[PDB]
């Protein structure tokens, strides 16, 4: 087939009172690009590279 | 023994008992205190650590508006003070 | 039984008298008979799950005409034990 | 500190919350609470006269949209010899 | 030892054995009794719990209310009197 | 008591949350956690015919939503005797 | 008896029912569950032809609803003596 | 640590992506990696229940982009003692 | 605990409200009151996952208007050993 | 009382001509004068809430046009007692 | 052993061991695994110097996308952590 | 012992930390130093090889530039020589 | 360590300062200084994977701007068994 946390959040308001947590609500090294020209392997992220920060440094 | 503490405000008795209910399964959270307020106001009160309380609190909230007269107050204290303990039993 | 049938109601009459038939459209001991306050009343009867269910609904039909009428009729299966001192 | 700050909501939630802003806010020593009847919750704290103030008013901040809510963020300055053995 | 009664009363022995049938292919129930009361009605007697009780009595009207003459009435007790139990032969 | 019921989801998590559900709402006896293959996980829980539906009672309307969704909560009132090898 | 009687459904749910189904209908031995692979679990069941058949008709009306549905169904006297490998 | 994480997706990009978020994201402790079928991926972890949802609140906002991405995130606020044995 | 919180602000007393508000608003222990230097400050708590994050998000809210303002909010849960020299 | 007023200025002339009109104004007395760097600079004084309020309204009300200005200056009523290491 | 950690996920296994050729051909990784997920999903750990396993998933994912159905899932990890080693392989 | 330095400095310990646990957690290298510049530069210096270095930084800049005032500068070192090791703290 | 960093330049302070660089960022061994004719001169070292990586990146960063530049940067991380015979 294959065409929401679930958590402790789903009860709308809820509100103790007390609680909120409201606190949630969420290159230049030397010279990497420099050498582009480099030519067949090369570190780096060239796309499909996960744990670069891009969705993973947050 | 988390010092959090959760209390869950009903009209009735009914729903404040499937409110401890849910709190105990929810999470391995304790019950401080059921209290009879008056005037058909029932009260639950139960301590645990922050993050076991506010799904226990979560999840009877969820469970009790259905069941009876339903929710009158729900909230999450985090550190109950010192000066609020004497009113737990001193 | 640990499973736990309880019926709220508005007047200690209705209250009593839906005890009455927890015990008779069931074979099960009632253990509670609270006072909320300001006409609540609460009953509190344990029992085998299918036991409570047919006694709860038996007088949840048998309760709604007397007096004021039932407030809530719900029932718990497997109660959490520390719910225990709690009634 | 002689001065008092006390309050009623309806249902104790927002009586623990105006509680734990007196605390927050100033130093006021919680002297008690009372159930009045009928759901009416009423908190008693002693402090300084501004240090009630402020607790007082953090409290009627913090409680009233919780629950049914606030019912009087009042204060008295000179609790009275006389009224004391009511306190 | 089920307390609960289920007991169901039909015209012929046929629409019985259907119910009996339904009651031991149904729930927790054990058959106590199967009589003969005359004039075509025979009535089978069964104990469980109550919930037990109440499936195989439904299932077994299911299945029998179409068999033969078929069933006239179908009847579960929760919690039966000991007092009536002497009755049933005990 | 041996009364069977049981439940599938299209997964794992709404397989074991059902499960949680199953042994939280009421005490039944879990007997069994099985992969079908594929997507399709399915769980057994064993106990007294209303303490059975009890369990069911949780997990039908907890699993909905969660992952893929809920498959079957289809239970049986009671298997018969050589199903258990196959169980 | 030497009759062959086997279904194939979505879902252990229906499976398992069905699998009731024709242990309660006829002299039927469930000798093989089999996760297919994809969602189908097939039953298999040694028995008398006669009972085999009723066997197989109450498992396929047995879950029209109950799952997604069924699959197949059909009925088998005689299995060649070296099929039993594929048994 | 008794708090159960839980994480699914298809294949073992975005799971293992989810499993080294869990424990480098937060101090908790991963308790499992299994293959559902057909594609689906379970990964499991335990701890504290504010820990947890962190946690989980991680790996669900950091894997739901890589490979087919998230499937079901959902954690368990008080998870029963019977599941355990069947993990 | 092992969870770590930590702010900066631009100015003292944004600061020290803001770890006021941190050792108020949920069970924790503060470690680090850090001049960066410039006039950012730095406040650095210690607890667990869920009562650092509650606190951090109380007093990042309640000192957003406070003096200055406020610098970065983010929190790590299991922060690794190796930081040891953060202390 | 317990009170801590804080002020906060661009340089410390004006932080410590805020001092005075604490020092002056009401009875406080400030425990502390630090430079956070960069020219913050606060000044923290000690007295009962309403003396340390009045003094911080004529403190900030004096130095708006003294030096290059003020930051911050509010106070909490109870700081914690955890605060003090910071004091 | 260098624990840089490449994984590459693909529908059938012709574009998975094309990701591994390009591994096995690129830089000094090991294949550690080749794992069938289930319903056509094939993947493949390999482990080695973060350059080394940075240089091979940039090849695997330059010659595994135009193969048959082709790359569904790649990446790359930089320092695994201690307990994920039970998940892999132990 | 990873002799690669790889280290950057950021507007104050917020985004300098997310960047240290960032790279002590994607990739497993040792961090040897925070020091703080003044008026606001802080810096955060860890060791390993190249390839884990590489890896470590590229994650404290993609986690450090959204916190705080965010990152300033991100280069490194691959093979520091013996008489910067002094100015190390050696 | 077996791979292989290269660099083509029209001119010799090109190479040499080039291979200088080559051997000062990270160990390298030079292997060939290789004299193509034409004005084309080539730089040829060994070292490992991320040592190449980074020499050959400090290479080009100090080469790039002689004479009419570096006309090709580029390295292997492993070459065949059966290329070094016609190193």
């Amino acid at each position: 087939y294959s065409a929401v946390t679930g958590n402790r959040y789903e009860d709308s308001s809820k509100i103790t009172g007390p609680f909120d947590m409201a606190e949630d609500k969420v290159i230049t090294g030397e010279g990497q690009s420099a050498g582009n020209i480099t030519g067949d392997d090369w570190d780096r992220g060239d796309k499909v590279t996960g744990t670069e920060g891009v969705s993973a440094r947050k | 023994m988390g010092i959090a503490l959760g209390m869950i405000e009903t009209r009735g008795l009914v729903p404040a008992i499937e409110a401890a209910d849910a709190m105990t399964k929810a999470a391995e959270v304790r019950l401080i205190g059921r209290e009879f307020v008056g005037g058909g106001y029932v009260t639950v009160l139960v301590r645990g650590e922050t993050g076991a309380v506010n799904a226990a609190v979560r999840a009877g909230a969820d469970a009790c508006e259905r069941v009876g007269d339903g929710l009158v107050a729900a909230h999450i204290i985090a550190r109950p003070h010192r000066e609020v303990e004497p009113a737990l039993g001193n």
